[PDB]
């Protein structure tokens, strides 16, 4: 046989990039896990060629990074080709699983692919906000604070794990020191959860569109979709370049440029723009224990997917009224963006109760009532009695 | 900062180098505080000792005063130094200072 | 190693499906086909149709959630000014 | 808020750095370095700028 | 010689059509807060009545049509 | 008809003409677009600036 084929290190990337079975039906939204892949490797890339020049003392940290953008040669790339890729990176994951939602690649015989990817999604949240604190502007230092300060309300022991995160009595030294220090680390845990995440896809493959199996036509990986890859690449670098050579500080606010200082207060203290629907779920709930258990089931709701939906047809391309409540939960998840961007003002504040509410009831209540009208109203239309 | 509080009557005047980035308007702003100060108060508003009104300013008081009046230099290349001027040309500078 | 469990899918000589027979197919190379003559045709009158049969499904949610927000500003810009101050009074406690 | 505590909206005027294919006027750089030693230097720092 | 050039914009558009009558209802709601106060009950009150808006208005208006024009005419 | 046998045929002769070619890329793309650059945006350099007070 080939030598790729008889090779022990070979095998493996013959196996999973160049002879892979494929279906030959599936589309352009296949092609947002091998981006992530992408976006991956390049905040590795660039965060270790800045880390030889970070400072993690408070005293220090803020001035490190302004010395990144001035005197490191080409340095003002470095950071910016960073922090918009962060961005970048929680763009194409909400569009990697909305997909799923959609063509229903969360039902059997692939639960387990589904649930290791709701904790890649947890470590990526984790590793986002751990590096924003690093760079302490005034956003970096009072989003530490409210933040830390929610594990106090957990019921004897809340004090002592606060006190225990800080390393003292307040967001201080100790605290900018040991998230510089996780923050290497975690990106290394995301890359082994990747590698358990295609382990699970190689034993039974990809879906269709068409929700039907797809062991009667296949085409190979090589030359057809190792081209189609490459078609979303250059689009994906092009779209980037515009934001880190045109526009490299629109999806950021401005306070972060003044230096974090603990006696003056920011008017408005608000995360990036990706963990804004989660923090107007947890601004919701008026007691301050279950506001934080209501912003984690958020997360975990995820995972009652498999079990709730009742149809006996994978997926929504033939389905009119689970197409119509898709479309309503996406439009509800950027109005929560909205609103926790707005000050606690009437009638900002009801507006994000009744939007939570439809987070949590498309997973619970409409999914399994209107997948059960849609089987029997498939059987009806077709059988004669 | 204890002796620029002092001479400031409390307030303290920040850093420069990156004033155009850590304020939402960039250049438009910085121009506008300026160029922004009326000669009396709207009807109404009771201003503290010590501030002056400028519209652009959140809150409509700001510790600093006027300090742009019209030919308080004399230009090397010989332009008119104007208050619209002058602000034109210190927004410009600070805007390299920051990039 | 031992073999692991089975799969609803397998390999290239053994995939799993169901057996075939009576089915033919033909195909020609693409060195001897004329180049890409599947854009246009494709972008005017086959664009057109897929966008007409699912606009419908976005945009109606779409406008629901456009309008409840709308509604939502005009209506906080009214509160905070002259005219609204004493609505935004009761409404607060 | 209201219109007072949030600020006057600051309009849009025509800078010669504006749009992607353009630079700084160097000649106003110059001419503003004149404008900060004499009038704001007095009370404001510029710490970062060697 | 030359005066600064932001001031003889502002003064051209204020007779404007637009310009005349967001001066006067500024003005005449001028006159309403001279006696408001004035009246006993000076610091004690709940709330008092400012110009601000008005204010405001005339100033929006009168940014938004001497913004494009202004850098024409400064070096 | 020739145009393959010599030009395309082998792959040293377009591993080698690619990468060779590439050099040759850069230092000529990058000649023109610096001297669009300036060309676009002159009067505001410091060339013309230090030339104009002597
Ligand atoms: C901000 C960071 C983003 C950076 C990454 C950008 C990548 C985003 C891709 C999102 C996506 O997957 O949408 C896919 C969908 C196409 O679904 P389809 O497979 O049925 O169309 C095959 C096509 O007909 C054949 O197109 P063909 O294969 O011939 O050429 C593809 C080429 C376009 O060719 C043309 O000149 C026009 C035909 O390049 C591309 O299309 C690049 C892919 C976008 O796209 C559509 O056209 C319709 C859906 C609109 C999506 C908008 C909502 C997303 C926000
Ligand atoms: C944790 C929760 C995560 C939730 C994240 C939610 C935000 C993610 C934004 C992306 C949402 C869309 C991704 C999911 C769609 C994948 C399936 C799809 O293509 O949509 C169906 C529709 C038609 O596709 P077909 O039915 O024809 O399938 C057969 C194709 N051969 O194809 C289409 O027509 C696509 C049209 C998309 C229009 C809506 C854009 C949504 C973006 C709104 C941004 C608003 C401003 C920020
Ligand atoms: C999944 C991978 C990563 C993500 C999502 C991520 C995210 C972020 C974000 C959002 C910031 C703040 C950006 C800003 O506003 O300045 C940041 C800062 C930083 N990150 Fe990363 N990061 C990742 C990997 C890494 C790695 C592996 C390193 C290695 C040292 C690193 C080093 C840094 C440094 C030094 C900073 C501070 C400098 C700066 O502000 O740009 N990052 N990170
Ligand atoms: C670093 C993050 C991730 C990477 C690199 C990654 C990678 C991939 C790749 C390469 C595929 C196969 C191609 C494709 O379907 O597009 C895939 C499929 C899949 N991923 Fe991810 N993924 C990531 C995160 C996630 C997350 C967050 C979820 C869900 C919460 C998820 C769920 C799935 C599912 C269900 C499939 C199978 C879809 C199907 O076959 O129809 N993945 N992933
Ligand atoms: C052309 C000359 C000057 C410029 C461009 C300038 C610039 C600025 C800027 C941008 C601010 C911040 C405004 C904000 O945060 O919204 C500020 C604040 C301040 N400046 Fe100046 N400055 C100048 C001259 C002066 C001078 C001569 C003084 C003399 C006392 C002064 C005293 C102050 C004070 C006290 C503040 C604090 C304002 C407050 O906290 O309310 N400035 N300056
Ligand atoms: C469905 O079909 C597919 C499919 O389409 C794809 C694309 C893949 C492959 C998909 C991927 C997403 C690939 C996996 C990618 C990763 C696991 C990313 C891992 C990245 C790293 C480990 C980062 C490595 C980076 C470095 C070591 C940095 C080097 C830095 C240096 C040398 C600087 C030196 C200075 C200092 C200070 C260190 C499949 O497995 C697959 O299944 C069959
Ligand atoms: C989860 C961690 C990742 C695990 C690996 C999966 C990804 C694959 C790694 C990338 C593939 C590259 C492998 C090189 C292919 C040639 C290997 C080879 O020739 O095998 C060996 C020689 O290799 C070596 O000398 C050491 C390999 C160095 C590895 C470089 C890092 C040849 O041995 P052969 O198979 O021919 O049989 C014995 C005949 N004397
Ligand atoms: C120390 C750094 C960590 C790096 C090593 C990664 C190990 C992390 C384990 C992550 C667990 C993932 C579970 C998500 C899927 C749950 C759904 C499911 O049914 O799958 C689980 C997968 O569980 C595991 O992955 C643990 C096996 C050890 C891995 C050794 C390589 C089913 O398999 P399992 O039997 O193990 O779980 C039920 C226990 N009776």
């Amino acid at each position: 046989m080939a030598f790729r084929k008889s090779n022990v290190y070979l095998s493996l990337v013959n196996s999973y990039i160049i002879d892979s079975p494929q279906p030959s039906s599936i589309n352009y939204w296949w092609n947002m896990g091998s981006l992530l892949g992408l976006c991956l490797v390049i905040q590795i890339v660039t965060g270790i060629f800045m880390a030889m020049h970070y400072s993690s003392n408070i005293e220090l940290a803020f001035s490190s990074v302004e010395h990144i953008m001035r005197d490191v040669h080409n340095g003002y790339i470095l950071r910016y080709l960073h922090a918009n890729g962060a961005s970048f990176f929680f763009m194409v994951m909400f569009m990697h699983m909305a997909k799923g939602l959609y063509y229903g690649s969360y039902r059997s015989p692939r639960v387990t692919l589904w649930n290791v990817g709701v904790i890649i999604f947890i470590l990526t949240i984790a590793t986002a906000f751990l590096g924003y604190c690093c760079v302490y502007g005034q956003m970096s230092h009072w989003g530490a604070t409210v933040i830390t300060n929610l594990f106090s309300a957990i019921p004897f022991v809340g004090n002592d794990i606060v006190s225990w995160l800080w390393g003292g009595f307040s967001v201080s030294n100790p605290t900018i020191q040991r998230f510089f220090a996780l923050h290497y680390l975690v990106p290394f845990i995301i890359a082994a959860m990747v590698i358990m995440h295609l382990m699970a896809l190689h034993i039974h493959g990809s879906s269709n569109p068409l929700g039907i199996t797809g062991n009667l036509d296949r085409i190979p990986m090589h030359s057809y979709f190792i081209f189609k890859d490459l078609v979303t690449v250059f689009l994906f670098m092009l779209i980037l370049a515009l934001f880190v050579f045109y526009s490299p500080n629109t999806l950021g606010h401005p306070d972060n440029y003044i230096p974090g200082n603990p006696l003056v207060t920011p008017a408005s203290i608000v995360p990036e723009w990706y963990l804004l629907p989660f923090y107007a779920i947890l601004r919701s709930i008026p007691d301050k224990l279950l506001g934080v258990i209501t912003m984690f089931a958020a997360i975990l709701v995820l995972l009652v997917l498999p079990f709730t939906d009742r149809s006996v047809v994978r997926g929504n391309t033939f389905k009119v009224l689970s197409k119509f409540f898709f479309f309503i939960f996406v439009f509800n998840f950027v109005l929560l963006g909205q609103i926790g961007a707005c000050h606690v003002e009437v009638p900002y504040v009801l507006m994000g109760q009744i939007a939570t509410f439809i987070y949590f009831a498309y997973f619970l209540i409409i999914v399994p009532v209107i997948s059960t009208i849609e089987n029997v109203l498939f059987y009806i239309g077709r059988v004669n009695k | 900062e204890q002796a620029a509080r002092a001479a400031n009557q409390g307030a303290l005047p920040p850093d420069l180098s990156l004033i155009v980035k850590a304020r939402h308007g960039g250049c438009d702003y910085i121009f506008s505080l300026l160029t922004g100060y009326p000669d009396e108060p709207p009807a109404g508003v009771a201003l503290p000792p010590g501030s002056n009104y400028n519209p652009y300013f959140p809150g409509g008081s700001i510790a600093m005063a006027r300090v742009l009046f019209d030919d308080m230099v004399e230009y090397e290349d010989g332009t008119p130094a104007t208050t619209s001027q002058m602000a034109k040309d210190v927004t410009t500078f600070l805007n390299w200072c920051a990039e | 190693g031992p073999p692991s469990g089975k799969t609803y899918m397998g390999w290239w000589g053994h995939m799993g499906g169901p057996k075939q027979k009576g089915i033919t197919s033909y195909a020609v190379s693409p060195y001897a086909q004329k180049p890409l003559q599947g854009i246009f045709h494709n972008a005017v009158f086959n664009s057109f149709r897929r966008f007409k049969s699912q606009f419908l499904y976005v945009l109606i949610p779409a406008g629901i959630y456009w309008y409840w927000w709308k509604n939502g500003n005009e209506y906080n810009e009214f509160l905070y000014s002259k005219a609204g101050r004493e609505e935004l009074e009761r409404v607060n406690v | 808020m209201t219109a007072a505590e949030h600020g006057l909206h600051a309009p849009a005027y025509a800078w010669s750095h504006n749009g992607p294919f353009e630079t700084f006027d160097h000649a106003s750089i110059r001419r503003g370095y004149q404008v900060y030693r004499e009038v704001c230097a007095a009370c404001h720092s510029l710490d970062r700028v060697a | 010689e030359v005066t600064d050039q932001l001031e003889d914009l502002r003064e051209h558009f204020k007779n404007t059509e637009e310009g005349k009558a967001l001066v006067h209802h500024y003005e005449e709601c001028a006159e309403r807060v001279k006696i408001q106060q004035q009246q006993p009950g000076y610091a004690d009150l709940e709330h008092k009545e400012d110009c601000v808006e008005e204010f405001f208005h005339l100033q929006h208006y009168l940014d938004t049509a001497t913004a494009p024009r202004l850098f024409d005419k400064l070096k | 008809s020739s145009l393959y046998k010599t030009f395309f045929k082998r792959n040293a002769v377009f591993v080698g003409t690619i990468f060779a070619g590439a050099f040759v890329f850069q230092t000529v793309f990058d000649t023109a677009i610096t001297s669009w650059y300036e060309n676009h945006n002159k009067g505001k350099l410091w060339k013309d600036v230090k030339a104009r007070i002597a």
